[PDB]
């Protein structure tokens, strides 16, 4: 019962809303998306019909303000904007709903897929990874590089994921070189969980956000981060039972949702083989192991 | 990248570099037990750390005590190697520290990289050369200091003796690798070639005999003969029938991965 109206749809485009998508024709009487479930972050994403390199979107939470989409013919994209006049916004939404010019967020009652993919994802953590403090919503696209990718250029348009590097002084205590390289528990539990993330929920929110940006935008840096955060856990001998059980749930829903036809670009053979069959946690991810073996046995 | 045939002259330039060979760090004898199971017994080993330009050899003796009560010894041996190389680099004055460390086995790359994180400007490289540094323990004076050791010890040698007074580093390294390859291929025959003429001795302060320039040519020829003879014996090849190119290609081919 929250709504993102569109001023118009002047260019033919595939519009995603979370895991859903639909095609809009050039100058189609399309005026947005209604019945968006309150209580979760959402992502509205675009791929232009005439140029599939234009792949971009906005993370938002309808609890934080009244958002709409307007096409900018100068910058050639669908922009998210915030409407500060509540009564104007309500009156616009009411007119478009009465004229039935909005698509309804097509949630099946039984279907927890989106909650399962965003359980730990919070808009305030998104806004620290994607820095544009003047907006309450966050723009992401296919080409944005990560702070890590930029080290190995524009720092204002980067994805500020937590840097994970197994062969770094941060990961390896002087005097514990073999110990820390073969068992990443110090790096996971002391440096990352206690030190940087403060708790497993923030760590899982960043992992889930990385996966979603990888899947929805084909953002390569995000895919790297998702796999790095999985490998950091799987490569740790000492991980709390609750975190292992939660990771198995997280990864199961991610593998379930991944389109079969993108499995070859979105899944890293080395990391998955290592995590499921060689790592400390090879026997801790039963649900993920079963869906991977049944859906993607060619990768394994 | 990788040190190979294409960049071979780089070994003899004025950038300090070390080869590290870990093949003699963890050494065992394998034997039957009373109950007819099999057991290993470790023997003293060594890290072979060589400057190919100067001949300086940093032989770190690995005493069997370092294995006591440890598991996964073949994995530990690589990390112990890296730990000791990183201790040697920290022990050297800054102007003596290597710019590159070339490991003979690619399994040494991660252990050495991780121990050398404090030295981001020291390059850790593999090599496409098949070097015969495992045969270091065929050099009698090296084998003797390793086996006599009762505790961890570092011993310093010049593995070229005084050759650099007369020959270039390139030639010295070529001579060393030919001698070590011959000793690796047929130790007894190689030692007989080196130790045959009793009138040519090993100086107290040297590893190899005091050959004249002409005698070194004869010895080098006898070593290449040994290697080719053993290649014929191994593969059942009539070597008398081979051409000069075929022969050069066979002796070279063995020192290339
Ligand atoms: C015998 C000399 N030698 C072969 C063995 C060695 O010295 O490493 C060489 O000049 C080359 C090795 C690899 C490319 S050229």
């Amino acid at each position: 019962m929250n709504t993102v109206p569109f001023t118009s749809a002047p260019i033919e485009v595939t519009i995603g809303i979370d895991q859903y998508s639909f095609n809009v024709k050039e100058n189609q009487p399309f005026h947005g998306i209604k019945d968006i479930p309150i209580g979760h972050v959402h992502v509205i994403h675009f791929q232009h019909a005439d140029n599939s390199s234009m792949r971009y979107g906005y993370w938002f939470d309808c609890r934080m303000g009244n958002f709409y989409i307007q096409y900018d013919p100068k910058d050639g994209l669908y922009k998210m904007m915030e409407e500060r006049d509540g009564a104007k916004f309500e009156n616009i939404v009411h007119n478009f709903k009465e004229r039935q010019m909005m698509v309804s967020y097509p949630k099946i009652d039984e279907d927890d897929t989106w909650y399962n993919l965003t359980e730990f994802v919070q808009m305030d953590k998104i806004r620290k990874i994607v820095r544009k403090d003047e907006n309450q919503f966050s723009y992401v696209d296919s080409s944005m590089t990560t702070v890590q990718e930029n080290e190995l250029s524009d720092p204002a348009h980067s994805l500020n994921y937590t840097v994970i590097n197994f062969k770094s002084r941060e990961a390896i205590r002087p005097g514990h070189e073999m110990e820390d390289f073969l068992d990443k528990s110090y790096y996971l539990n002391t440096v990352m969980l206690q030190g940087i993330f403060k708790n497993s929920s923030n760590y899982f929110g960043e992992l889930q956000f990385a996966f979603l940006n990888a899947m929805f935008f084909g953002n390569y840096g995000s895919s790297l981060q998702w796999h790095a955060m999985i490998e950091l856990i799987c490569s740790s001998a000492t991980v709390p039972k609750h975190m292992l059980d939660k990771l198995d749930e997280i990864l199961y829903y991610q593998i379930k949702t991944l389109p079969e036809q993108y499995s070859d670009i979105l899944l890293n053979e080395r990391v998955w083989n290592i995590c499921l069959y060689s790592s400390f946690q090879k026997n801790s991810l039963h649900n993920t192991e079963k869906i991977m073996e049944n859906k993607y046995p060619e990768l394994l | 990248g990788a040190m190979n045939s294409s960049n071979y002259a780089e070994l003899f330039n004025n950038d300090i570099k070390l080869f590290v060979d870990d093949t003699n760090v963890y050494r065992v004898t394998v034997h039957k037990t009373f109950e007819g199971n099999v057991a290993t017994k470790a023997i003293n080993g060594c890290i072979f750390t060589l400057n190919p330009k100067t001949g300086h050899l940093f032989l770190k003796i690995i005493h069997t005590s370092v294995w006591a009560g440890q598991k996964r010894l073949s994995q530990l041996a690589k990390w112990k190697t890296a730990e000791e190389v990183s201790a040697l680099v920290r022990s050297l004055p800054k102007e003596e520290q290597p710019k590159q460390i070339i490991v003979t086995r690619k399994a040494m790359l991660d252990p050495l990289e991780v121990h050398m994180l404090d030295f981001p400007n020291i390059a850790i490289r593999p090599t496409e050369l098949r070097l015969p540094f495992s045969a270091a323990m065929s050099i009698d004076k090296l084998s003797d200091v390793v086996m006599k050791a009762t505790e961890p010890q570092m011993v310093l040698f010049n593995i070229y003796d005084d050759w650099l007074d007369r020959i270039s580093s390139y030639t010295a390294f070529s001579r060393l690798t030919l001698l070590l390859r011959a000793l690796k291929t047929n130790e007894e025959s190689a030692k007989m070639i080196l130790l045959s003429d009793p009138t040519i001795t090993i100086k107290s302060y040297h590893l190899w005999p005091s050959f004249t320039d002409e005698q070194w040519i004869t010895i080098e020829s006898q070593m290449r003969d040994l290697i080719l003879t053993e290649y014929g014996r191994k593969y059942n090849v009539n070597i008398s029938a081979l051409t000069q190119t075929e022969i050069k290609d066979i002796i070279l081919g063995q020192n290339i991965k």
